[PDB]
C-alpha cells in the first residue's frame, strides 16, 4: 500500500513511517549520520536530505506520504549532503587513522567514505571546551563533538536518565550533564547509552581511549602534533581515508569482539565485548540484541573489570590448617571426591546438600542438578531463587502454571499499564526501566509503583503509592475486589480462560476499600483512581520485585498479583501479563533446569513417576523419591545435625541468606564445605576447599533472562591462570565421583538437557547463534514462545485458577524494634560487590555502603549526614553510615546491600520465611537508631550519580538548533 | 569451617616458573609449526644464495664499508649534489601545484595539439 | 577373524605431540645448520657494529 | 634465485633500459649540479605568476 | 585441461592454489588486475615479473613424474603438488602409454592419498578393535606369529597375496618373503581373477 517512486522506480510502502526506513530497506545510500534505528528521529545533522515531493527534506523525519517521489543521486540532493556533512566535518577533527573509535563502525567515518567526500568547504574549528575526564568510565571530546543528539536522545528517551542536554543557546554548542556540571559531579548514572550511541569518538569509553588501536596509544602531546601534519599534509580524504581503513583492519586483529551476557541482573542484555588480550576495552552493544538492543546500564557497560581483577582466585583453594593453601588441581578433586564419598556411604547421600549459583549459566546449574541427583542421588539443591523467585514461582505455578515473565521487555513497553510494585526496576534492572521510562515519557504509558520507598522510578511515575511493609497483599485484592464488582473486569476473560471466580469473590469478601486504608496507611482516593486505572488500561504489565514477593507472604502476594491480571485479563494479550523480574542473570535459567529441590529441569516436580522413570533412563541413577530441603531451612537443619556438607558454587550464602550469624554459626558447625566462587567472597572465606570459578565472560553457556530467554554466550577470555569454567570443574568433580560424564564443550550439555526439559525442547546451540535467542518455552521444531498463555494455559484443562489468599501478617518484631530497615540494592554496585567493587570507577561513584535516612526521622532522632549509626536486631548488630534523602519515609529506611563486612545489613534480618517456599523476609527488618559519631565523612560522594539533577526534556530539542541564525539548512541552502 | 582470610599462594620457584614460561613459548612454535619451518627455510636459501653472506660480509666489515663510502663520498660533488637534491625537495615543496593542474591539463591539451600536426 | 571397523587410535597426549614438534623443528633447524650459524653472525656483527643498539635506542625511546 | 637474477638481467639487459638508468643517475647529478639557494626566489616567482594566470578566470 | 594454452580449462586444484599471489580473493584480485592493465603500458617488464612469479611457483610446485596406479594402461604425468595436497596431474608429451591422454582417475582421482581414512599406523587387532600400535611392536608380532606357524605346521601351510596395485619391487619381494625367507610357493594376486587365464 501507499504506492511510492524512488530513483525513479515504483516502490511499496510499509508500516515504516519515515523515508529513511524505506530507502534503508531500498539499500539506497542515503547519508544517515544522527539517525540510529533505536534512536528514532532525532534530525540534527541534516546528511539525510532528500527531494521529497521536488522539495529537499530530512529523509529521518520526512513521513512516507503516499504518491511522494524521492531521487537521491540528483546534483541537488548530493550538494545538499555534502554541505551538512561539511557542516558535521566543521565539528569533528576526523583523525581517523589515530582514533579508537575508527574500528570500522564509525558513522562519520563509514558516511564520509560512503559519499566518496575529499574536502570540507568549513575547516575544522576547535571548541573552546576541553575534554570531560571527570567520569572515570567514558569521556566527552567536544572538539570531537559533531552535536548530532544521539547521546543525547539516547540519555532523555531511550534511557531517560535526562542527564544530558545540548545548549543550543551557547555560541559553540556542546553536550552538556545536567546544567553543565562536570560528568561526574552530574546526575550521571554512567548507564553507557551516550558512549554506545555516539556516532563519533566524542562519547567514548576511557577503556577504549589509547588502547583500542596501534597508533593511537601515542600520546596526545605526541599525537596531536602528528595530527596537524596529516591535516596540512593529504589534500583528498579519500587515500587517508584508504589508510584508515588498513588501520580499522589493523585494530580487526588485536580487537577481539565477542558477544556475551551481563552476569549481573536478570534483564540479560546482550552485547559484544570488545577487549585487546585480556583487558576490556569497550562494551558495545548492538541493535540485534534481543533483551537490550543498545539500552545497557553501568553494570553491564563499565562493570567488567572483576574479570582481570588481581583478587580473582585463579588457583584452586584447599584450607589446609587455619590458612587457604593454593592447592594443585587434580588433589583438590581427589579431596573433594573423597570426602563426598565418605560423607555418602556413611550418613546416605540424603545428608549432602549442593547449590548452584543463579549467575551461571544453565549448562551450570544442570550439572550441579545432576551431579545431586544422577550422581549423588541427594535432591538438596537450591540457588538464590530461593531467597528471590522461589514465591514468585510459586504463585505462578498455583494460578498460570508456567513460572518466568509472561513476555518480552517489548511487550512491556507496548503495555498500557505497568503495576510494578516492591521493584526497584531503574536501580536493579535497569534496562527494563530505561524500556518503561521510553514508553512513559514517549508512548504515554502510564505506570504505577507501589514501594515504601521513592527511587528514580516512583518519583517518575504516574501514580506512586507507598503502602506498609508487606501491606501489597491487602490494598491489592481491595483493588481485585473493585475491579470484580464493578464489572470492569474482564468476565469474557473469566469464563473462556480463567476457572474459580466465584470461590475467588468468596475469598475477597472481608477485603473491602476501607479495609485497604487501614491496613496500607494509604488514602482511599488514590486506591479508587489506581483500580480505575487499572479497569480502564488495555494492556496490563504487573511487575513484582523482592519488595514484595520476600516477605512471610510474599507467595501469598504473589498469587494476588497473578489473579490480579487474571481477573483484570492481561494474560495472553500481547504486550501485558506478570513479569516477575528474575534477579540474576539466569536465575530464571537456574530454576528452568531444576535448581529448586522440589522440581527437576523442565519445571517438572520431582514426585512424579513418568519425569522420574525418563531422567533414570536418560542418566542410568536412580532418582531420590524424597524432596530435597529448601536453602534457608538448611541451615536449621545444620543446626539440628542433619546436613553435614556443602556444594555451593558462585553463591554467596553467608552473606546473603537471613541471620548471617546463624549462617556463619552452621558453617563453624558443619564439617565439609566446598565453595566455587571467582573472589574470595565471605562464604569463600569458611570453606574445606575453595574451587576456582570461572566469570561468564571466560566461559560460554546459555543465560535465561527474566523474559525467559535462552541467549547463547561466547568465550570471549581463555579463564584466568589456569582457573576452569564452573561445567568444567563439575565435570571433573562428577568423574571423580565416578559419574562418567563426557561434555567437551557446553553444546552438549544444553542438547541433553533440551531432550530432557519439555521446555526447553528446542533450544540448541545452532539454534542459539549469535545474537538469536529463543524464550522458553520452546518445542521441538524449534519455535519459541515469545508471549506465554498465549493461547492455552499449561493446566490441564488450559483455564487458569485464581487462588484464594489473604493478607500474612509480617514478622515485624514489634516492640523496641520500631525503625523498620529496608534492604536492597544500589544501581552501581551488585549485592556485597564481589564484582563491582573490583572495577575502580563503580568504587568512586560508591565507594561505601550508606543507610537512606528520612528527613523527618532526622529531626526527632537528631541524626544528620555522614554519621556512623547502629542498628541492632535479635540476628545481628550492623555499623553503617548515615545518608539524608527523601526517597525513604518516615521510620522506614534504605540498607542497600552493597558491604560485604560488618555494614551488611544482612546481620538484622531474621530466619522468618515465606510459609510456601521458605523465602526469608528480607524486607521484614527492625532494629535501633545509635549515634555513635557526630561529625564525619559523607559515604555519598559529591560525584554519585544521586547527587544531580538531571533535565527532562523530550527529545535533542533540535528546535532550539534551528532558532539558531548561524544555523542554515542545507536544503534551503543549496536552493 | 572458621574465619580465615589470608592466602598461602604456592610457592612456585625461578626453575618451575621458567619451565613453565618455556612450554608457553615451545607451544607458541607449536602453533606456527609451519611458519617456523618457512623461516629456516628462509635463512636457508638466502644463505645458499649468498644474501646471508654478503650482509655477514656488510656488518662484519662494516666499519671498512662505512670508510669506504664517506671517502668516496666526501668530495665536494657528491655533497654538493645531495644539498642541492634537499634543495629540489624544499622548493618543490614551496612552489604551489593547486594552482598548477590546470597548467598541467593545458600542458596535456597542447602537447596533444603539437603531435597532432603529423 | 571377525568383522571389526572402529579404530582405537593411539593416545599421544600433549607432551609426547609437544616432544614430536619439537623434534621436528629440531631437524628443520639441522637441515639448515649453516643458515642458522650465519644468522647468529648476522646478529653479532650488527650488535658490535651498533646497528643493533642503534635500533634498540630507536624502539626503546 | 638465480632464476629470477636470470629473469630480471635478461629482461634489462637491453640498450633501453641501460640507458634509462644512466641517464636517471646523470639526472640526478645534474640536479646535483644545478645550484637550488638562488632557485627558491625564482620558485616564489613562479608561484606568485600561475596564481596571477589562474587568476584570469 | 591438458590441452589448454591458457588457464581457461584449468583444474580446480590449481585455482588459487597454484602460486603466492594468486590466492588473493577475486573480489580483491580483479581490482588488482585491473590496476596492473592501467598502470603498465608495455608487457615486456610485466612479463618479467611474471615470470618472476613463475620462478616463485618453481620452488613451491613439485612436478615429479609418475605411473597411475588405477588401471593397466600405466598412463605417465608429472603430479604438480604443493606439499602434500595434489594441485594438477599434467601429461607430457613424452608420456609413452598416453603422452597427454588421461582419465578422469589418474588425472583427479588422487585425493585418496591425502584422505583422512588413510591408515597412518600400525594397527593390531586387540580383543574386538584395531588399537593403533608402534610399527615395532606390530612387526615383533608378525614375525613371532609368523615363525610359529612356519616351524609348527610347515611352510607350506603360509600363503601371502601380493597387491597387483603394487610396484614390481613389491611383489617381487612378496615372491622372495614367500619363497627365499618363508620357504613357500603360495602366492598371487588379482591376476588369478584377472589376467591368469
Ligand atoms: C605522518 C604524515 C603522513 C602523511 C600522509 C601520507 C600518505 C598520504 C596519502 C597517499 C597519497 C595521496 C596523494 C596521491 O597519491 O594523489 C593525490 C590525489 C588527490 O586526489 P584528487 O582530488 O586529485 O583526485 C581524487 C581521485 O580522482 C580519486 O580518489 O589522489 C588521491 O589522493 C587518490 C589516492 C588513491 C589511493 C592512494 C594511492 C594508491 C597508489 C597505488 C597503490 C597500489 C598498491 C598495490
Ligand atoms: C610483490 C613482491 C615483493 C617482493 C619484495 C622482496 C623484498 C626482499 C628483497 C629481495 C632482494 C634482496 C637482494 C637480492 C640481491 C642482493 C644479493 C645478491 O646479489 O645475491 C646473489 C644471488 C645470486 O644467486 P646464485 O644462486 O646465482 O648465486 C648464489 C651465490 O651468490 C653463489 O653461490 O642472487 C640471488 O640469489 C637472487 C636473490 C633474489 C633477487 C630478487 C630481485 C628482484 C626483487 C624484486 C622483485 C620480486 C618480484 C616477486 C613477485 C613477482
Ligand atoms: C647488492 C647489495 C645490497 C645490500 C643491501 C643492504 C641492506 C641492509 C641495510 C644496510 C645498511 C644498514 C644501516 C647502516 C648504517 C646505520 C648504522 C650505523 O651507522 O652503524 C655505525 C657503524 C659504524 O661501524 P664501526 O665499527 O666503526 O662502529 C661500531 C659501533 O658503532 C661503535 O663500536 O656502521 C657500520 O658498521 C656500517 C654498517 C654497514 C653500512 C653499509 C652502507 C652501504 C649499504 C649499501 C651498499 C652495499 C653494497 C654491497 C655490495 C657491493
Ligand atoms: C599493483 C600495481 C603494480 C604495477 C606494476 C609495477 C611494475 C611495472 C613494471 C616495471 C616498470 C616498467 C616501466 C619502465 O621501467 O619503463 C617503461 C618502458 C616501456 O617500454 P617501451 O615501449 O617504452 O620500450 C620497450 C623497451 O625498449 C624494451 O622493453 O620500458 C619497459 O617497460 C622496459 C622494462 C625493462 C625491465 C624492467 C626495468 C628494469 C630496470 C633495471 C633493473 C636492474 C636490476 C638489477
Ligand atoms: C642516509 C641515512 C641512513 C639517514 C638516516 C636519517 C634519516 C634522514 C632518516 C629518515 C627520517 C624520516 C624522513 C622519517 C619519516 C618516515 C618514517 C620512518 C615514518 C614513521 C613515523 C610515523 C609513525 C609516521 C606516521 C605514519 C602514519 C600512517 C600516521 C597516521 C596519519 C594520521 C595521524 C592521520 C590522521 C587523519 C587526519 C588528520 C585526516 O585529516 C583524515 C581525513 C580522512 C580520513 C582519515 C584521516 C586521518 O586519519
Ligand atoms: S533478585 C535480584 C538480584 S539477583 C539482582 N541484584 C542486583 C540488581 N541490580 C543491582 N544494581 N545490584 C544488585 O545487587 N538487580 C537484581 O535485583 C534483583 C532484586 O532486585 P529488586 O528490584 O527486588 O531490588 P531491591 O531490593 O533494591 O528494591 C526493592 C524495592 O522494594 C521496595 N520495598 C521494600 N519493602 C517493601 C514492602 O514491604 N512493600 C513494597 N510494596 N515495596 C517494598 C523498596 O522500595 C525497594 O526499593
Ligand atoms: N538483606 C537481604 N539479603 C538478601 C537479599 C535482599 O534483598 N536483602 N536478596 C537475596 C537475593 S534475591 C539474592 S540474589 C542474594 C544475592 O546473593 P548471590 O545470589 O549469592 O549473589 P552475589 O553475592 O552478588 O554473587 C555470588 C558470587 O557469585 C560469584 N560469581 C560471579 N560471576 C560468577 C560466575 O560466572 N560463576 C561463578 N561460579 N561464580 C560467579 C561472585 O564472586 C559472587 O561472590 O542475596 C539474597 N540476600
Ligand atoms: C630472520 C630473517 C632475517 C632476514 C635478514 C634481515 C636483514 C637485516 C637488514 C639490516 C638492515 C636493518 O635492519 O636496518
Ligand atoms: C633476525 C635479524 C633481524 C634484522 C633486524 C631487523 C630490523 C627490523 C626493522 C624494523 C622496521 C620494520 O620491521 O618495519
Ligand atoms: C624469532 C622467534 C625466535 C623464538 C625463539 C624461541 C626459542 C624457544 C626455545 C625453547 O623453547 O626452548
Ligand atoms: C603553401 C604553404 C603550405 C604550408 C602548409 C603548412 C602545414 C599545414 C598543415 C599542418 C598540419 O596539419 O600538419
Ligand atoms: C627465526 C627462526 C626461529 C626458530 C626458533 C626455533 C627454536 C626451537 C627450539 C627447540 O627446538 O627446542
Ligand atoms: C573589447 C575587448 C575586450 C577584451 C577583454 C579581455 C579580457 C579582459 C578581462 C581579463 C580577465 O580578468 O579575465
Ligand atoms: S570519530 Fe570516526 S570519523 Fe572521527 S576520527 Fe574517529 S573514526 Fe574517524
Ligand atoms: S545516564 Fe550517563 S551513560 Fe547513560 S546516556 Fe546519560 S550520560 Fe550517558
Ligand atoms: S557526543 Fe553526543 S551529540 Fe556529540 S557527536 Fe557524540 S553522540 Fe553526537
Ligand atoms: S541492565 Fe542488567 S543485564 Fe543489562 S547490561 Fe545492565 S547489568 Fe547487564
Ligand atoms: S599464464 Fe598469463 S598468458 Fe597464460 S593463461 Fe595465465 S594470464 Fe594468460
Ligand atoms: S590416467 Fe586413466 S587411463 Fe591412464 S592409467 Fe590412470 S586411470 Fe588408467
Ligand atoms: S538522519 Fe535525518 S538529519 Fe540526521
Ligand atoms: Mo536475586
Ligand atoms: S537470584
Amino acid at each position: 500500500k501507499k504506492t511510492i517512486t524512488i530513483n525513479g522506480v515504483e516502490m511499496e510502502a510499509s508500516e515504516e513511517q519515515t523515508v529513511l526506513q524505506l530507502l534503508n530497506n531500498s539499500s539506497i545510500e542515503v547519508p544517515q549520520v544522527c539517525y540510529h534505528p533505536s534512536l528514532g528521529p532525532i534530525e540534527t545533522c541534516d546528511t539525510c536530505i532528500v527531494s521529497i515531493n521536488g522539495e529537499l527534506k530530512r529523509s529521518c523525519s520526512a513521513e512516507l506520504k503516499d504518491g511522494d517521489v524521492i531521487d537521491t543521486l540528483s546534483p541537488d540532493v548530493k550538494k545538499a549532503q555534502v554541505i551538512g556533512m561539511d557542516k558535521i566535518l566543521y565539528n569533528h577533527e576526523l583523525y581517523c587513522t589515530v582514533c579508537d573509535y575508527n574500528n570500522g563502525g564509525c558513522e562519520i567515518h563509514n558516511t564520509v567514505k560512503e559519499m566518496k567526500i575529499n574536502h570540507q568547504s568549513i575547516p575544522f574549528d576547535h571548541k573552546p571546551y576541553h575534554k570531560d575526564e571527570s567520569h572515570p568510565f567514558y569521556r566527552y571530546d567536544p572538539d570531537q563533538c559533531i552535536l548530532c543528539g544521539r547521546c543525547v536522545e539516547a540519555c532523555q528517551d531511550v534511557q531517560v536518565t535526562e542527564t544530558l542536554t545540548i545548549d543550543w543557546e551557547r555560541k559553540r554548542p556542546r553536550v552538556i550533564w545536567d546544567n553543565d556540571v562536570p560528568i561526574n559531579e552530574s546526575s550521571c548514572v554512567s548507564c553507557g547509552h551516550c558512549s554506545t550511541v555516539c556516532p563519533c569518538n566524542a562519547m567514548m569509553e576511557k577503556g577504549m581511549e589509547g588502547e583500542a588501536g596501534y597508533l593511537t596509544g601515542i600520546n596526545n602531546e605526541t599525537l596531536r602534533p602528528m595530527i596537524e601534519i596529516t591535516k596540512g599534509v593529504e589534500t583528498g580524504y579519500g587515500s587517508i581515508l584508504a589508510i584508515s581503513d588498513m588501520e580499522s583492519a589493523m585494530r580487526d586483529e588485536r580487537i577481539k569482539k565477542t558477544k556475551t551476557v551481563c552476569t549481573y541482573c536478570g534483564v540479560g542484555c546482550s552485547f559484544d565485548v570488545w577487549t585487546k588480550g585480556r583487558d576490556i576495552l569497550k562494551v558495545e552493544p548492538q541493535e540485534e540484541a534481543p533483551a537490550n538492543g543498545i539500552s545497557t546500564c553501568v553494570k553491564g557497560k563499565f562493570g567488567w573489570d572483576f574479570v582481570n581483577s588481581e583478587e580473582r582466585l585463579t588457583k584452586p583453594l584447599i584450607r589446609e590448617g587455619d590458612h587457604f593453601r593454593e592447592a594443585e588441581w587434580e588433589e583438590a578433586l581427589l579431596l573433594i571426591a573423597s570426602k563426598f564419598t565418605e560423607l555418602k556411604e556413611a550418613f546416605g547421600p540424603d545428608s549432602l546438600a549442593f547449590i548452584t549459583s543463579s549467575k551461571c549459566t544453565n549448562e551450570e546449574s544442570y550439572l550441579m542438578q545432576k551431579l545431586a541427583r544422577g550422581v549423588i542421588g541427594t535432591n538438596n539443591v537450591d540457588n538464590c531463587s530461593r531467597y528471590c523467585q522461589s514465591p514468585a514461582t510459586a504463585g505462578l505455578f498455583r494460578t498460570v502454571g508456567y513460572g518466568g515473565d509472561s513476555g518480552s521487555i517489548t511487550d512491556i513497553a507496548q503495555a498500557d499499564l505497568v503495576l510494578i510494585i516492591g521493584s526497584n526496576t531503574s536501580e536493579s534492572h535497569p534496562v527494563l526501566s530505561t524500556r518503561i521510562k521510553r514508553a512513559h515519557k514517549l508512548r504515554g504509558q502510564k505506570v504505577i509503583v507501589a514501594d515504601i520507598r521513592k527511587h528514580e522510578m516512583a518519583e517518575r511515575s504516574d501514580l506512586f503509592v507507598q503502602p506498609r511493609a508487606g501491606s501489597d497483599i491487602v490494598w491489592l485484592n481491595a483493588i481485585a475486589k473493585y475491579l470484580i464488582e464493578n464489572g470492569k473486569a474482564d468476565e469474557r476473560f473469566l469464563r473462556e480462560r480463567v476457572n474459580g471466580r466465584d470461590e475467588y469473590v468468596k475469598s475477597l469478601a472481608p477485603y473491602t476499600l476501607e479495609y485497604a486504608e487501614e491496613k496500607t496507611g494509604i488514602d482511599q482516593e488514590t486506591l479508587i483512581q489506581m483500580a480505575e486505572m487499572i479497569g480502564q488500561a488495555d494492556s496490563v504489565c504487573a511487575l513484582w520485585a523482592m519488595g514484595v514477593t520476600q516477605h512471610i507472604g510474599g507467595s501469598d502476594t504473589s498469587t494476588a498479583i497473578s489473579n490480579l491480571l487474571l481477573v483484570t485479563g492481561n494474560y495472553g494479550k500481547p504486550g501485558a501479563g506478570s513479569y516477575p523480574l528474575r534477579g540474576h542473570n539466569n536465575v530464571q535459567g537456574a530454576s528452568d533446569f531444576g535448581s529448586m529441590p522440589d522440581r527437576l529441569p523442565g519445571y517438572e516436580k520431582v514426585t512424579d513417576e513418568q519425569v522420574r522413570q525418563k531422567y533414570e533412563r536418560v542418566w542410568g541413577v536412580p532418582l531420590p523419591k524424597e524432596p530435597g530441603m529448601t536453602n534457608h531451612e538448611m541451615i536449621e537443619k545444620i543446626h539440628s545435625g542433619q546436613l553435614k556438607a556443602m556444594y555451593v558454587k558462585g553463591e554467596e550464602m553467608g552473606l546473603v541468606d537471613s541471620n548471617i550469624n546463624h549462617v556463619h554459626a552452621a558453617y563453624e558447625k558443619l564439617d565439609f564445605f566446598v565453595v566455587q566462587d571467582i573472589f574470595l567472597s565471605r562464604t569463600a572465606e569458611f570453606a574445606d576447599v575453595v574451587l576456582p570459578a570461572s566469570p561468564s565472560l571466560e566461559k560460554e553457556g546459555t543465560f535465561t533472562n527474566t523474559e525467559r530467554r535462552i541467549q547463547r554466550l561466547y568465550q570471549v577470555f581463555e579463564p584466568l591462570g589456569e582457573s576452569k569454567p564452573d561445567w568444567q570443574i563439575i565435570m571433573e568433580v562428577a568423574n571423580k565421583l565416578g559419574a562418567g560424564w563426557l561434555y567437551e564443550h557446553p553444546a552438549d550439555i544444553m542438547e541433553e538437557a533440551a531432550k530432557l526439559s519439555p521446555i526447553y525442547a528446542g533450544v540448541t546451540y545452532e539454534r542459539l547463534e549469535g545474537y538469536n535467542s529463543l524464550q522458553w518455552p520452546v518445542n521441538a521444531d524449534g519455535k519459541d514462545s515469545p508471549l506465554l498463555f498465549t493461547e492455552r494455559f499449561p493446566f490441564p484443562d488450559g483455564k487458569a485458577i485464581l487462588y484464594p489468599v489473604q493478607w500474612t501478617e509480617p514478622k515485624e518484631f514489634g516492640e523496641e524494634y520500631d525503625i523498620h530497615v529496608n534492604n536492597g540494592r544500589l544501581l552501581e554496585h551488585f549485592h556485597e560487590g564481589n564484582l563491582t567493587y573490583k572495577s575502580k570507577g563503580i568504587s568512586e561513584k560508591t565507594p561505601e555502603v550508606f543507610l537512606e535516612i528520612s528527613p523527618e526521622l532526622a529531626a526527632e532522632r537528631g541524626i544528620q549526614d555522614g554519621t556512623l549509626v547502629r542498628l541492632t536486631s535479635p540476628f545481628g548488630n550492623v555499623k553503617v553510615k548515615c545518608l539524608i534523602t527523601d526517597r525513604v519515609k518516615g521510620k522506614e529506611v534504605y540498607l542497600p546491600m552493597n558491604d560485604s563486612g560488618e555494614a551488611a545489613i544482612n546481620l538484622l534480618t531474621g530466619s522468618h520465611a515465606d510459609k510456601d517456599t521458605d523465602t526469608p523476609a528480607y524486607k521484614e527488618t527492625s532494629a535501633k537508631m545509635e549515634i555513635l559519631k557526630h561529625d564525619g565523612i559523607s559515604p555519598l560522594p559529591k560525584i554519585n550519580h544521586r547527587n544531580g539533577n538531571p533535565q527532562p526534556q523530550i527529545g535533542v530539542q533540535v528546535h532550539k538548533k534551528w532558532a539558531r541564525k548561524d544555523y542554515i539548512f542545507p536544503g534551503d541552502a543549496v536552493k | 569451617a572458621k574465619a580465615i582470610k589470608r592466602i598461602q599462594k604456592i610457592e612456585v620457584t625461578e626453575e618451575d616458573q621458567r619451565k613453565r614460561d618455556l612450554r608457553e613459548i615451545e607451544d607458541a612454535l607449536i602453533d606456527h609449526k609451519e611458519a617456523i619451518l618457512e623461516t629456516l627455510h628462509m635463512l636457508g636459501h638466502m644463505n645458499e644464495r649468498g644474501v646471508l653472506p654478503l650482509l655477514r660480509g656488510l656488518f662484519g666489515q662494516g666499519d671498512k664499508v662505512l670508510d669506504i663510502l664517506v671517502k668516496k663520498a666526501d668530495t665536494e660533488e657528491t655533497a654538493n649534489t645531495l644539498k642541492n637534491l634537499l634543495l629540489l625537495f624544499g622548493t618543490l615543496g614551496m612552489l604551489d601545484v593547486k594552482q598548477l593542474e590546470p597548467l598541467i591539463l593545458k600542458v596535456n591539451a597542447g602537447v596533444a595539439s603539437a603531435v597532432e600536426q603529423k
